[PDB]
C-alpha cells in the first residue's frame, strides 16, 4: 500500500480524507475494513459506449465518480473488490463533471490508479492498518500445500486466512483386487504429476520464503521429493535454489485444519519466519488448552465475557475485525465498554484481522472472547445459557 | 380509410335537436345501455323514430352489447499397526489349503528381493508391503480365502490407519472381529491405550452389534512363547474389551505368529516352540463360528425400505464410471441383481448387473450370478445403465416404494462425549467420520448439554433418564449440498458417526434430525 494523502480538514475534526494506492490483495483487504457505507469514492474509470436512437453515437473521455458508497463485492483469493453506488452527482460541477446524474455507479479497484477516500469514521483501529500494514516491508511469508491419501489443496496463508486457490484431486488408489491394477500406479504418477505443475505455476520463488507441506501419512513427504523430481527435470531454479523454504509436518486430517494444526502446535513454527504470525498463534492456542481442559480459565460469547469484566477476571481480551467491518457501528460501543469494564475488573487485549485462520477461528465464536487470570465456573448460568 | 366518427357533437348545432332530452326519456323507459343511443341518432341523422325502431329491436343479442446361500463368514482385523496384523492376515490369506501357491510364492520372494530379505511365507509377504509402499497398498481390500467350514472375507485396518472404516460403516458387518496384539512390552503397552485408534476400531464393532471377536497374540517368538506374559497378556487385554463392551468368556485367544506361522493353519503342536497350550488354531477358531440358518427363504431383516449407503464410486467396463461399481452398506431392507435402485440425488436409477455380498469372492469378470443379501451386509454393486456423475459417495439409494429417501446440510445430533483434553466450545471445528467420507465440521453452538446451556466438557450424558450427552447442531463447512446423510432410526450407520478434534476422538453421536 501507499498513501499519496490523508489529512485532517478544519470544520470536521474526526473522518478524513485519504488519498491511496492499494499494491497487492493484502492491500485489497486492507481497504476493504476502511471504507464504510456513505464514505464517498471518487474514480477513473472508461464510461464510454452507447444506444442508437439519435446518432451513432458517443466520444469517450475519462470520467471520473464521486461515487456514494451502498455495497461491496470482494472476492480475496480471485483479488477482486468492487464497491457499488450512486454519483454523487458533482457538487457544484467542480467533481462529477461529465458524469450523467442518476445512474449507479461502481469502482472495481486496481493496483495502478489512486483513489480518494472521504470518510467519516475513520479509526485509530484502521489507521494502525493504514500505517503499520501498510507494511512496506512485508513479512508474512507462507503458501501451504495440505493432502490426504486422495485430494490436495494448495493454499496460501495470508496476512491473515488460508485461502484456497486449488482443490486439486485426483482418482486415487482405492486397492484393486488384482497386485493393485496398475491402475493405481499410473494414476497416482499423473497426481504427481498434477500438483508440480500447479505449484510451479501458483507459487513464486520471489516474494514466498516458507512453503509448508503437510499430510497424514507418508504422502507430505511423497509430494516434497515428487516436487524437486520434477523441478530437476525442467530445471526450475524458481524452486531448485529455494530447497530451504520448504518444511514438511503430519497433521490429523488432510483438510485445511491441518494448517492450524502445524502453523499453531509448536512443532513446526517456533519463532523462524513469524512476525505477523507471532503471538496470535499462542495465544488462540492457550486460549483452546484453557477451554477445553474444562477448566472455566477460557470463555467465548458477548454475556459471559462481560461477565467475566465484572470480576475483573480477564487476562486476555480477545476480539475481531471480521465482526466489526462485518457489517455494523453501533454494536462496537458495547465491546469498547467491554474491554474496559473487563481491565478495570481485569487485562490486555488481542484484536485478529479477520479473513485469518486465528480471527475466523474467533469469528466462529462470535467475535468476541476471553482467557481468565482464575478459575470463574458457571458465568453461564445466571445469565442463563452455556 | 375507414370509419367515420366524426358528426360527434359538431351535426348537433348543424341540425338543431340540442340533445339533452331523448336522453333520461328512452333510457329508462327501455333499459339498455348508453352509446347506442348517440350512434343512432347521427346514423339515421336526428330522426327520433328509427332509432328508437332500432332501439325497441336492440337487447336482443340478450347481453347488452426362494433359494438360501450360505455364508462366507466376513471378520475385520484390528489392531494397532505395528503388530504385523498385515503379514498375519496375508498368512491367512496365502493359498487356501495351502501352498501351491507356488507361482504366488515366487511372486512374493520377487517383491524387494529374492535374495535381500529371505523367505519363509510370510517374510516374503512383508517384503510384498515393502515394494506396495511405493504406490501405497498394491493388494486389494477385497481378500478372501476359505477354511474347512467357511469362506471367509478380511478386510484388513492399515497400514496408516483407513481399512477400519472400511469395515464398520464399511462393508459386511463382521460376524467376528479379530483383534491382533503384539505381545512384546513396548508394544503391547502401546496400541492398547485408551486413546488408542485400536481402542475405537474396537469401540465400534461392539456398538455395531457385531457380537464375536478372536484375538491373537502375534510376535510371541521375541516374547520366547512365553506362559506367563501369554496369561498376563490376556488378563490385560481383556479388561479393556470389556471396558469396550465385549464379553470376556465368550472371545478366543488364540496364540500366534504371523511371522512362522505357529498356531495359524495347523494346532501348535507344529509350534514345539510352546508345549504348554492346548487348544484350537487361528483359522480353527475363526471357522468356530456359529452358522446363522439362512431365510425364511423370501424373508426378512428389512422388507422394510431399502436404503443403501454409497461408500466409494469407481469406474468398471460393464458398469460404468459410477453406475459403475459402488460399494457401500446395505442400511436397512434387501437387494437382489436385475433389481432398480434409485438415486434420489442425482434422480437417476440403474439396474443391479450384480451384487457381491460380504466376504469378497466371485470376481466380476469371472461368472455374473449369486444370490442374495440382507441388511447389515455390505456390498459391492454393479449399475447397468447409469453414468458417471450420477453417484456420488454419501449418497443413499432406494427402491422407487418409499423411494427417493430424502437429504441435506446441518443437522442434529445427540453426541457423548468421552474422556478429552479438549472440550468442544460451540463453533468449534471437528472432523466428522461416517463412511468413507470423513469432512471438516463445525459444531456451531451447543443446543444443550445434559440439560443446560454450557460447553462440552468430558463424559457428558444425562445421568440418568433421558440421555443428554449433548444436543448439537453440526454443520458441514466443505460443500454445498454438503452431505447425504440419514437418521440412525431409519438406518444406523448411514446415522452413526465419530467426532475427532485432531488426532483424538472426542464424541460419537446419532443424526437425531435432517434440516436444509
Amino acid at each position: 500500500m501507499k498513501v499519496i494523502s490523508l489529512k485532517k480538514d478544519s470544520f470536521n475534526k474526526g473522518g478524513a480524507v485519504i488519498t491511496l494506492l492499494p499494491e497487492d490483495k493484502e492491500d485489497l483487504f486492507t481497504v476493504y475494513q476502511i471504507v464504510d457505507k456513505d464514505d464517498e469514492l471518487i474514480f477513473k474509470k472508461k464510461f464510454t459506449s452507447k444506444l442508437d436512437e439519435a446518432g451513432k453515437k458517443k466520444s469517450t473521455d475519462l470520467v471520473k465518480l464521486k461515487i456514494k458508497v451502498i455495497s461491496e463485492d470482494f472476492d480475496m483469493k480471485d483479488e477482486y473488490l468492487k464497491y457499488k453506488g450512486v454519483t454523487v452527482t458533482d457538487e457544484s460541477g467542480a467533481s462529477n463533471v461529465d458524469i450523467p446524474v442518476g445512474k449507479y455507479l461502481s469502482f472495481t479497484l486496481d493496483y495502478v490508479y489512486p483513489f480518494t477516500i472521504i470518510k467519516q469514521n475513520f479509526n485509530k483501529f484502521m489507521q494502525k492498518l493504514l500505517n503499520e500494514a501498510c507494511n512496506i516491508e512485508y513479512k508474512s511469508d507462507t503458501a501451504a500445500v495440505v493432502l490426504q491419501e486422495g485430494i490436495a489443496h494448495v493454499c496460501l496463508v495470508t496476512s491473515s486466512s488460508t485461502i484456497l486457490k486449488q482443490k486439486i484431486e485426483y482418482s486415487m488408489p482405492k486397492k484393486k483386487r488384482t497386485t493393485d491394477v496398475l491402475k493405481f500406479d499410473e494414476k497416482t504418477e499423473k497426481f504427481y504429476k498434477a500438483i508440480y505443475s500447479a505449484m510451479k505455476k501458483d507459487l513464486n520463488f520471489d516474494k514466498l520464503k516458507t512453503i509448508i507441506l503437510c499430510s497424514p501419512g507418508f504422502y507430505a513427504k511423497i509430494l516434497m521429493d515428487k516436487i524437486f523430481q520434477y523441478a530437476e527435470e525442467e530445471h526450475n531454479k524458481k524452486i531448485l535454489d529455494n530447497k530451504g523454504m520448504f518444511f514438511i509436518a503430519h497433521c490429523s486430517t488432510g483438510y485445511l485444519q491441518g494448517i492450524n494444526e502445524v502453523l499453531k502446535n509448536p512443532l513446526y513454527a517456533s519463532k523462524l519466519q513469524d512476525t505477523k504470525y507471532s503471538k496470535e498463534i499462542m495465544v488462540m492456542d492457550e486460549f483452546l488448552l484453557h477451554l477445553n481442559k474444562d477448566d472455566d480459565k477460557a470463555w467465548y460469547g458477548e454475556k459471559e465475557v462481560v461477565k467475566a469484566a465484572e470480576y475483573g477476571a480477564i487476562s486476555y481480551l480477545l476480539l475481531t475485525d471480521k465482526v466489526l467491518h462485518s457489517d455494523n457501528i453501533a454494536q462496537r460501543e458495547e465491546y469498547l465498554k467491554l474491554m474496559d469494564s473487563v481491565e478495570s475488573n481485569g487485562g490486555k487485549a488481542l484484536v485478529l484481522s479477520t479473513l485469518h485462520s486465528l480471527g475466523e477461528e474467533l469469528d466462529q465464536l462470535t467475535g468476541i472472547a476471553c482467557i481468565l487470570k482464575y478459575p470463574l465456573p458457571d458465568l453461564d448460568e445466571d445469565d442463563g445459557e452455556e | 380509410g375507414e370509419f367515420d366518427d366524426y358528426l360527434n357533437d359538431d351535426e348537433y348545432e348543424l341540425m338543431n335537436e340540442v340533445f339533452p332530452t331523448l336522453k333520461a326519456q328512452l333510457q329508462d323507459y327501455q333499459g339498455w345501455d348508453n352509446l347506442s343511443l348517440k350512434l343512432a341518432l347521427f346514423d339515421n341523422n336526428f330522426d327520433l323514430e328509427s332509432t328508437l325502431a332500432e332501439l325497441k329491436k336492440t337487447l336482443k343479442k340478450k347481453k347488452t352489447p426362494v433359494k438360501s446361500a450360505l455364508p462366507h463368514l466376513s471378520f475385520v482385523v484390528l489392531g494397532h499397526v505395528d503388530a504385523g496384523k498385515s503379514t498375519l492376515m496375508g498368512r491367512l490369506l496365502y493359498d487356501l489349503n495351502i501352498v501351491n501357491q507356488s507361482q504366488l510364492r515366487k511372486l512374493q520372494r520377487e517383491s524387494e528381493t529374492m535374495g535381500k530379505s529371505s523367505f519363509k511365507f510370510a517374510w516374503i509377504m512383508d517384503q510384498t508391503n515393502e515394494e506396495r509402499e511405493r504406490g501405497v497398498t498394491v493388494s486389494i481390500c477385497t481378500s478372501h480365502f476359505s477354511t474347512h467350514r467357511a469362506n471367509f472375507t478380511i478386510v484388513d485396518a492399515p497400514g496408516h490407519r483407513d481399512f477400519v472404516p472400511n469395515a464398520i460403516m464399511g462393508i459386511s458387518q463382521a460376524d467376528m472381529a479379530i483383534l491382533c496384539v503384539d505381545c512384546s512390552t513396548n508394544a503391547f503397552e502401546s496400541g492398547f491405550d485408551l486413546d488408542g485408534q485400536t481402542k475405537e476400531h474396537m469401540l465400534l464393532a461392539s456398538s455395531l452389534g457385531i457380537h464375536n471377536l478372536i484375538i491373537a497374540m502375534n510376535k510371541m517368538d521375541n516374547v520366547d512363547w512365553s506362559q506367563q506374559r501369554f496369561e498376563e497378556i490376556k488378563s490385560k487385554l481383556l479388561p479393556y474389551l470389556v471396558d469396550i463392551g465385549f464379553f470376556e468368556d465368550n472371545i478366543n485367544w488364540v496364540p500366534i505368529s504371523g511371522f512362522s506361522g505357529e498356531g495359524v493353519y495347523k494346532i501348535e503342536y507344529t509350534d514345539e516352540v510352546r508345549q504348554w497350550y492346548n487348544g484350537p488354531n487361528l483359522m480353527s477358531t475363526l471357522e468356530n463360528a456359529a452358522f446363522k440358518i439362512s431365510k425364511e427363504n423370501e424373508g426378512i431383516n428389512k422388507d422394510d425400505p431399502f436404503l443403501f449407503s454409497v461408500l466409494e464410486i469407481i469406474p468398471s467396463k460393464k458398469t460404468s464410471n459410477d453406475l459403475a461399481l459402488v460399494s457401500g452398506k446395505l442400511e436397512s431392507g434387501s437387494i437382489q441383481p436385475g433389481e432398480s435402485l434409485t438415486i434420489y440425488p442425482s434422480e437417476q436409477s440403474c439396474i443391479v448387473d450384480k451384487i457381491q455380498v460380504g466376504s469378497q469372492q466371485g470376481q466380476s469378470t469371472n461368472h455374473e450370478e449369486t444370490d442374495v443379501a440382507i441388511k447389515g451386509d455390505f456390498v459391492t454393486l454393479k449399475l447397468r445403465k447409469a453414468y458417471p456423475e450420477d453417484i456420488q459417495n454419501g449418497d443413499l439409494a432406494a427402491s422407487v416404494d418409499y423411494s427417493s429417501i430424502h437429504s441435506a446440510q446441518c443437522f442434529v445430533l445427540e453426541l457423548t462425549t468421552f474422556d478429552m483434553n479438549r472440550p468442544l466450545l460451540p463453533g468449534t471445528p471437528f472432523i466428522l467420520f461416517i463412511g468413507v467420507k470423513e469432512q471438516p465440521a463445525r459444531i456451531k453452538r451447543l443446543i444443550s448439554f445434559i440439560d443446560k446451556g454450557n460447553t462440552a466438557s468430558k463424559k457428558k450424558i444425562r445421568h440418568l433418564g433421558s440421555k443428554q450427552r449433548a444436543f448439537v447442531e453440526i454443520e458441514l463447512i466443505e460443500v454445498k449440498r454438503w452431505i447425504p446423510l440419514l437418521t440412525a432410526h431409519e438406518n444406523d450407520r448411514l446415522g452413526r458417526v465419530v467426532l475427532r478434534k485432531d488426532g483424538r476422538t472426542i464424541a460419537a453421536g446419532k443424526i437425531s434430525e435432517i434440516t436444509q
